[PDB]
């Protein structure tokens, strides 16, 4: 007789679909697993035209991967959001999400309500945010050179697991003087980046 | 072997590619089975405890929503029996906006309970008459179960307490903040003498932090930039011009004719002088920012930047009218200085950025005003779309409550009471319509059963306890949610209230779709193109 | 119409079901149980199929109410036991020496086939065949084979 | 459809319409063969064989039609043909007319059970009328002659029909006994492709399909003896595997001369028996053997003047014994002269390549042989079929002690009885009785249409002449005027018509109760 | 476009590959046209002036003859009416052997006239009745036209003058020598008391000169050679033996069992002694030539050549019986020497070679004998085959004349007289059969018209002259062939005689074929395989 939906529509249940989604998300964590600590390395992506793309940041690696899975696209979205917000820990969020999924996989396979798991995740996130805001340890009044020293230390820490790790003490003062002379609204488009061969 | 021929009459002239289903088995039963299979798909996503669904269309997109309307729209069904239910759901969403899955479940239950009647012997006419009588009885008894009305509509401590039930069913967990935001947005745009518009709420999706970082804005926002160098403007006098900020020419194709050298030397000089004079005359009225809606020029931009005039360029043929209605100004089709009654008084016009995205914020310090804009913050497009859909559903519920301030006890007590009243009324009805009345009364038990199945408890025990409570004397007692043990809970003390006119229209449309499907006899199709 | 090239025109429940090629395992199991019922007693091939279909159709109402199939099978067995007990209790004896009663029973049993106009002789034919088939050899064994008629 | 997508199934109305269309087609196709004034059909097979026949059974079997209802009709026609004799086209005609009359009332909104009950009641009434109207006769020579003439008039012309009638009557009278049913398988039908068809006569004896083999043998004997036997006269080997072992050429020659001594004893015994029976050069001796004969035995028999025939059929052992009166012995144990036959004229005939053997002039023969001659093969086949139909009709008329007039007066009387009987039946069976009565009047309609006259006016005139009188007013085929059927010489049969009516009623009951033609078989498309 | 369906019934159940012709236009008219087209092929080859036809079959063989029987047999026509016509022609050839094209032309003319007879409005029954009446009348007045008879049958100068008319129709020009040879061969084999056999005439084809070198032989010939060294024997006695000239053995599989050195040395000696004794006993009975029919051995051949014994081996079965019947001896199934009854009665046995072909001639000095052999000469195989066919036709005509000594005038006078008598008799017959009788009378004019067309002159003038001559008072006057002008000539003075029984049988078979074809109005065929 006449069919209901269109001929060629894939369907799934619940528990097997969630298991497959967890197994697919566990593979994305292995792509940004080595690029993390200072002793980590980088990857090399080749497109269909023959151009090499070498980048240690996980955002570029996830963008150049071109994933077609509907469940694996959640990591790329949060990675792009983190890169647009502050632009720092792009792989730590993915690693934490993969660890949470691997931890809740047995709890899901045993037979637990997803609403309870979502509520527990929300409560744990709120508690962690409150604890971090409590032990934030901020200052109110510092010296003129103390702010520059803190900026240099933050720059050296952020440029520790990068390619220019051997010259992290030279670019710190440069970026400090560049940001300090950026008016008050902090216009990132006003900084010119030139690349000269040699 | 031996091959049988065709029927010498109508089967031979039926033409290949088409189909024919004249019998009741290959038509009515097939449509009933198709409707049952369609209802068995979107059944687990009904109550607040139901899960979401990720549907992908043929455009290689992503739609992870929870409402049944979006699921039915992004499905592409090739069956008329389900197409009728899809059209009914679309009509219900266009009318009210909060009663699609309920209509689908009611229609599926009615068809499932009428299939057995048609099998045992009840014809289509008697079943249709009994269903119509039961629907009329339910529509007559429905206004007798109100006992709840809305007091004020502009109180922020009362509007957020009514839409919380509708918001929790779509977004379980984070509902108080969304309800407060919707109430504030509705209060900031509430005019006078009623007349609430649905296009006065603008939603903006900005990829930022979490959900708690979102806030409301008393004004409008645009994801553009500033053409000039003027940014921070205190007392801004907006002068919107519908014409493009350039030199006006003739509509008919015409060139300039020059002969002597004096004209060739003075043409550009006179043009620049006239442009400077027009720029000085425009800025002489006190305008601080000019919002155009077309192509700009270099000389005009330079003359505006020389006199410190902010230029905002945008083309959408709707945002300009929205800004004009918000600031209270009129559009001018020519480059003429406006009058005092055609000025756009604002409060603060600046250019900032949030979430690595430059946006122009038109915040006003007035508590009232015209329209507002809700800014959304998140990390995924699906979550932002779900939040926008929840905000739209809350706005529709607020509009329905403003149109009709009558409330009914939500949860599942109203359906149980209606079924009990229909069963009690149908007991004294002689003839053969008593079976149809009792079957229509049994269709109301599909909502508590689905709620118990989505929660994770026994549906039979919950239904029995609800029936016992209704027979004892209590009428506003539904099914508890925050309890793993199948028990009961009061709906009036908790605050589970839903609209009455919306449910009435949903029941009416469900009955109409049911009788329309039952009225279909044979099916005659053709070949796909 | 069998694939050989003949014509099968009958009204029995087993002769029609055996000439239908299917692919579902449920249909194969139904054909198998129908053939076993036809080879066991000989009569009552459609009533058993109709009863099984009705019992499987009325069983889907409980499967959608999160009910475990073990309780369903237990209730089915308890109902079968009660039905067997009731059928054994409402049993009515009959004498085998009365020829008129046997003829009436045969006529009422064959009143459905196309011999409704000639059962006046087919009943006596079947009675004579049954009387001539019964043979007692050595011992207390009374067999009634059908390979001699 | 849900379990087998490659299966074609029809409902009730579609199957009924298909069956009605098939019946109407089979009735319109086989409608120009009723009566002697019909047309002749020509059938050509796939190999290029021309067949000119007029029987309904052969025409229906050689029509190239694939249909279940058509196959059932063909099977019923073949059963009627090989059980009774003549009654194939009329069967299909009455079946189609009854199906049309039933569909005329079913399409208006009726039940098939009432129609079946009315048809059964009408069949019972017609059977009672036929049993109460049949007249008893003694079946003399003129009655059988008239019956055979009426049966053969619808096959050939006038001279050939009368010749075949006379030949069949003579053969039946020759194979006629004092008691017991008439046993068939006695009249040999031999076809010869020479001369014309008008030279058909009956030979009082047996005509063989083979003659002598030795050239030095007698061709015409005025007086000889008939010896029927089936012993083997060839070099037969032992059952157990044996072997000869000699030493020189003399031992080999002795073994060769001694190995041919078993048949020599039988040859010497036959020679001694012939010398004891005959003696002088005045009588002959014919040996009829069923197996082959060695050339040595043939030469030994020809050296004395014996005409032996080898390789004969098994059916000729009884015909020769019934005609001559010999003894079909198997062994040469008690070779008595009383176990021989008497002949009168033993002469052969050469027809190019084949050879024949004619045995005429017998004392009291009981198994004659019909000689058939034709210039073509289709004419010979048609003459043989006509002779078989005439013999079957004569046997059916002899086995019964009653005669039924032909033409169409019996159908008119049955229709009148059914019309006078419907008001006496309760329920809605009156419509079924009327339909059965209108369906039985299709024989005179076809008989009058093929002649060249009207149908409705002829039927009205026949009914008016039959209602005012009390005789069997038949339908004439010369001038169209109503004439008497049981007075001129038109006759038929009773058991044949009874079986035809029974088959028609059975077919109508089986068709009116079937309304589902499901086809769920194996397509066998593997490989 | 609109496609017309088929008739629900016999048209739908007609099955593929089959045909149907119910109307008279697609059946009777089609058969009439096919028969006319078939008769128009062999119409130019009828009388003596008819040309030959080169027919090539599928076996890559040449057939350049003049008889219509071989042509009709070598056409392979896929038409029912044409097949029936061919079968009727074959039956006429088997019965008589001298009337095929005449029957074909008569049937074609009858069908062409029946076409217009049915077209004008007449039915088939009246036409058939009129044709039968006309045929009966023609058969009744047929014996009343005999004007000649055969006196003696053993005279050479009389038999050769009768078959010359039939031979001249096949071989125009050189026919007197062939007629004389046929008469001599028939006289030399004519016994007593009638009873003439047709299988006593042998034909030997030897390539050499032309038809002038042909001669008859009073014996038999074989295309073999002499196995032994004996050339020719004067007074020899033929001893026929059906068994092969070798030592007889057992039919059952058996081997010899020798012992020591005695039997192993004596077996071959005893075998040779027995063979020599048998050879001596065979030749001691006065025999000189031994004719066998099986495989011979080397030792037997050597022993026969030692005693001067001619050995003739042949493998043809029927040739042995013919040689036995020619010399009067019989056959023997065992190696037994004759005494005095199974001897040979020959005259001269020699081996010659003519045309590079060694043949054994068994010449007999007796003028009578049993069978004979007509040694034919020629340069081509087609001419030899034509001469053999003409000799066979002459032998058949002689046999027919011996069976019936009634002679009738040939040419074109008997048919004209019969047509005139039928036309004069048909004028006194009422009803509708008069038209059929007049048409049957007009069908007899197709023979004189064809003869005049084949001669090379007009036909209407010849027909008118013949009619005027018949009306004047003459009867035995027909058309002329040697005359270049359309004139008449006496048939009795020239010597034009034909067989009466043959023509009667031909007319009967033509009428039978006509009434058989004019009785089928519908053809039902299938698909070829
Ligand atoms: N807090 C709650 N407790 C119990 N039931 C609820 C609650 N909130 C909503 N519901 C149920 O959810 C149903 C509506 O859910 P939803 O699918 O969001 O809208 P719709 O009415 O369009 O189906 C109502 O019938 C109501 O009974
Ligand atoms: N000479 C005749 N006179 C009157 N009726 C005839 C004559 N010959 C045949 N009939 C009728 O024609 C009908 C058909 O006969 P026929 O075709 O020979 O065999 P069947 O009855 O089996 O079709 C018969 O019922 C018979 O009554
Ligand atoms: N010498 C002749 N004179 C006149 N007519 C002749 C002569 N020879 C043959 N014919 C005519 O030619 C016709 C053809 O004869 P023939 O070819 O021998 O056999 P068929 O008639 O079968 O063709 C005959 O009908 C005969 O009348
Ligand atoms: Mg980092
Ligand atoms: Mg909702
Ligand atoms: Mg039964
Ligand atoms: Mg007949
Ligand atoms: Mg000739």
């Amino acid at each position: 007789p006449v069919i209901l939906l269109k001929e060629g529509t894939d369907s799934s249940q619940g528990i097997p679909q969630l298991v497959s989604n967890i197994s697919a998300c566990q593979v994305i964590a292995e792509a940004v697993r080595t690029t993390l600590g200072p002793r980590g390395m980088d990857k090399l992506i080749v497109d269909g035209r023959g151009k090499a793309t070498i980048s240690n940041d996980g955002a570029t690696i996830l963008k150049l991967l071109d994933v077609v899975h509907p469940a694996a696209k959640t990591l790329v979205d949060i990675a792009k959001s983190q890169d647009a917000e502050v632009g720092d820990g792009t792989t730590s969020v993915t690693l934490l999400a993969a660890e949470f999924l691997k931890q809740v996989k047995p709890y899901v396979e045993e037979g637990l309500h997803p609403q309870i798991i979502i509520r527990a995740f929300r409560t744990a996130t709120q508690l962690a945010v409150n604890k971090i805001k409590e032990i934030a340890v901020t200052v109110k009044k510092a010296d003129k050179v103390e702010q520059r020293k803190l900026l240099e230390k933050c720059a050296m820490t952020a440029l520790s697991s990068k390619l220019i790790s051997q010259q992290k003490a030279f670019f710190a003062k440069m970026v400090v003087d560049a940001v300090m002379m950026l008016d008050d609204l902090l216009q990132l488009k006003m900084i010119g980046i030139k690349k000269v061969q040699g | 072997a031996l091959h049988v021929p065709k029927a010498p009459g109508f089967a031979q002239m039926l033409k290949e590619g088409a189909k024919h289903f004249s019998g009741l088995e290959e038509a009515v039963y097939r449509n009933i089975q198709a409707c049952k299979e369609l209802a068995q798909t979107t059944r687990t996503a009904y109550g607040p405890n139901g899960m979401n669904k990720m549907v992908i269309n043929h455009l290689e997109k992503l739609f992870v929503t929870n409402d049944a309307a979006t699921i039915l729209r992004e499905l592409e069904v090739q069956h008329p029996a389900a197409k009728m239910i899809v059209m009914a759901s679309h009509m219900q969403e266009q009318e009210v906006g909060d009663g699609t899955n309920f209509v689908l479940v009611f229609a599926g239950a009615l068809l499932e309970l009428a299939e057995e009647l048609l099998r045992i012997g009840l014809s289509v006419s008697e079943v249709i008459e009994g269903y119509e009588i039961a629907c009329r009885k339910a529509h007559e008894i429905l206004p007798n179960l109100v006992c709840c009305s809305a007091k004020n509509l502009r109180d922020i401590d009362e509007v957020s307490s009514l839409l919380r039930t509708s918001i929790m069913s779509k977004q379980y967990g984070n509902e108080v903040f969304l309800a407060k935001l919707i109430a504030q947005a509705c209060v900031s745009i509430f005019p006078d003498s009623g007349h609430f518009n649905v296009d006065n709420i603008r939603v903006c999706k900005i990829l930022g932090s979490g959900i708690s970082s979102s806030s409301v804005l008393h004004g409008m926002v645009f994801k553009k930039e500033t053409e000039g160098d003027v940014t921070s403007v205190k007392d801004a006098k907006i002068a919107v011009y519908s014409c493009p900020f350039d030199g006006m020419i003739t509509e008919t194709k015409g060139t300039v004719l020059i002969k002597t050298a004096e004209e060739l030397m003075n043409f550009s000089k006179g043009e620049e002088n006239l442009m400077d004079a027009q720029v000085k005359a425009i800025a002489d009225t006190g305008a601080n920012v000019v919002v155009t809606g077309g192509k700009v020029a270099d000389m005009a931009l330079h003359y505006a930047n020389k006199y410190n005039i902010m230029l905002v360029r945008l083309n959408s043929k709707w945002d300009l009218r929205r800004l004009c209605k918000t600031v209270g100004a009129t559009a001018l089709p020519r480059l003429t200085p406006p009058v005092l009654e055609e000025m756009g008084h604002c409060d603060s016009v600046y250019l900032s950025e949030v979430g690595d995205t430059q946006v122009v914020v038109f915040k006003h310090e007035k508590e009232d005003g015209a329209i507002s804009t809700i800014v959304l913050r998140g990390s995924t497009d699906n979550l932002m779309d779900d939040i926008e859909r929840a905000v739209d559903d809350g706005v529709n519920t607020f509009k329905v409550l403003t149109r009709d301030k009558r409330l009914v006890p939500g949860g599942g007590a109203t359906e149980i009471e209606l079924a009990k009243q229909i069963t009690s009324y149908g007991e004294t009805c002689p003839g053969l319509e008593q079976y149809a009345i009792k079957k229509f009364a049994e269709a109301f038990e599909a909502i508590p059963r689905a709620l118990a199945e989505n929660s994770g408890v026994k549906a039979n025990e919950v239904i029995s306890k609800l029936y016992a409570v209704h027979q004892e004397g209590n009428k506003n007692v539904g099914l508890d949610i925050e309890a793993e043990v199948p028990a009961v809970k009061d709906m009036l003390e908790a605050g589970i209230l839903d609209t009455y006119l919306g449910k009435y229209w949903a029941i009416k449309l469900a009955t109409n779709a049911a009788v329309t499907v039952l009225r279909v006899d044979q099916i005659i199709m053709a070949k796909p193109a | 119409l069998d694939p050989m090239g003949g014509i099968v025109m009958t009204n029995d429940g087993n002769a029609i079901l055996r000439e239908i090629q299917v692919q579902h395992p449920a249909a194969k199991s139904m054909i198998e149980i129908s053939r076993t019922q036809d080879e066991e007693v000989g009569d009552g091939t459609t009533s058993v199929i109709i009863l099984a279909g009705e019992m499987l159709s009325v069983a889907e109402h409980f499967l959608e109410q999160q009910m475990h199939p073990t309780v369903v099978i237990s209730a089915y067995r308890k109902a079968l036991d009660d039905m067997i007990s009731t059928l054994k209790k409402i049993s009515i004896p009959v004498d085998i020496s009365d020829s008129d009663m046997m003829l009436n029973i045969i006529n009422s049993s064959i009143t459905t086939k196309a011999i409704s106009r000639w059962s006046s002789l087919a009943c006596n034919i079947a009675l004579d065949a049954v009387k001539m088939v019964q043979f007692e050899e050595n011992g207390r064994k009374e067999i009634d084979i059908k390979k001699y008629a | 459809k849900t379990l087998n997508p490659k299966a074609e199934v029809a409902r009730a109305q579609a199957a009924l319409a298909v069956n009605i269309s098939a019946a109407r087609g089979l009735q319109d196709v086989l409608r120009t063969n009723l009566g002697p004034k019909g047309t002749m059909k020509m059938l050509v097979s796939g190999a290029g064989d021309i067949k000119l026949t007029k029987d309904g059974n052969v025409l229906l079997h050689e029509m190239q039609i694939q249909h279940p209802t058509a196959s059932l009709i063909a099977k019923v026609a073949t059963a009627q043909d090989d059980i009774t004799g003549d009654g194939t086209t009329s069967n299909v005609l009455i079946i189609g007319e009854l199906l049309k009359q039933a569909d005329l009332y079913i399409s208006e909104g009726l039940h098939p059970r009432i129609i079946t009950e009315g048809f059964e009641a009408a069949k019972e009434k017609a059977l009672q009328f036929l049993e109460e109207v049949k007249v008893s006769r003694e079946m003399d020579r003129e009655t059988l002659i008239d019956v055979a003439r009426t049966s053969l008039r619808t096959k050939v012309h006038a001279e050939l029909a009368d010749v075949l009638t006379e030949a069949v009557v003579d053969s039946i009278l020759a194979i006629k006994k004092q008691d017991e049913p008439i046993d068939l398988f006695m009249i040999e039908i031999m076809e010869m492709k020479h001369k014309s068809e008008t030279d058909t006569s009956l030979i009082r004896g047996l005509v063989l399909d083979h003659g002598a083999r030795h050239p030095d043998m007698k061709k015409r004997v005025e007086d000889a003896y008939i010896l029927t036997c089936n012993v083997s006269l060839e070099y037969e080997k032992t059952e157990v595997n044996s072997g000869f072992f000699y030493k020189s050429a003399e031992e080999r020659e002795k073994l060769v001369k001694a190995e041919r001594k078993f048949i020599e004893d039988r040859v010497k015994k036959i020679i001694e028996l012939k010398r004891k029976v005959c003696g002088d050069s005045d009588k002959g001796f014919v040996v009829i053997n069923q197996k082959g004969i060695d050339p040595f035995s043939l030469d030994a028999l020809s050296k004395e003047g014996i005409v032996a025939l080898r390789r004969a059929k098994r059916r000729n052992m009884e015909r020769l014994t019934l005609a001559c009166g010999g003894v079909a012995l198997n062994s040469f144990d008690d070779l008595s002269p009383d176990c021989l036959g008497h002949a009168g004229l033993v002469y052969e005939y050469t027809l190019g390549e084949e050879k024949f053997t004619f045995i005429e002039k017998c004392n009291n023969p009981r198994s004659v042989t019909l000689l058939i001659k034709g210039p073509n093969k289709h004419t010979l086949t048609q003459i043989k079929d006509a002779v078989r139909d005439g013999l079957r009709a004569v046997k059916n008329a002899i086995d019964d002690g009653c005669v039924v007039p032909g033409a169409g007066a019996v159908e008119v009387a049955m229709a009148e009885a059914l019309i006078k009987h419907k008001p006496s039946v309760k329920g809605r069976a009156q419509l079924g009785v009327q339909a059965f009565a209108d369906a039985l009047l299709i024989i005179p309609k076809v008989l009058a249409q093929n002649s060249g006259f009207d149908l409705q006016e002829t039927l009205v005139k026949i009914q008016a002449e039959h209602s005012e009188s009390g005789q069997l007013v038949g339908v004439d085929l010369n001038t169209g005027e109503p004439m008497v059927a049981a007075e001129v010489g038109v006759w038929d049969n009773y058991c044949v018509k009874k079986q035809l009516l029974h088959s028609c009623t059975v077919i109508a009951t089986n068709i009116l109760l079937v309304d589902e033609i499901m086809r769920a078989g194996m397509s066998s498309l593997k490989g």
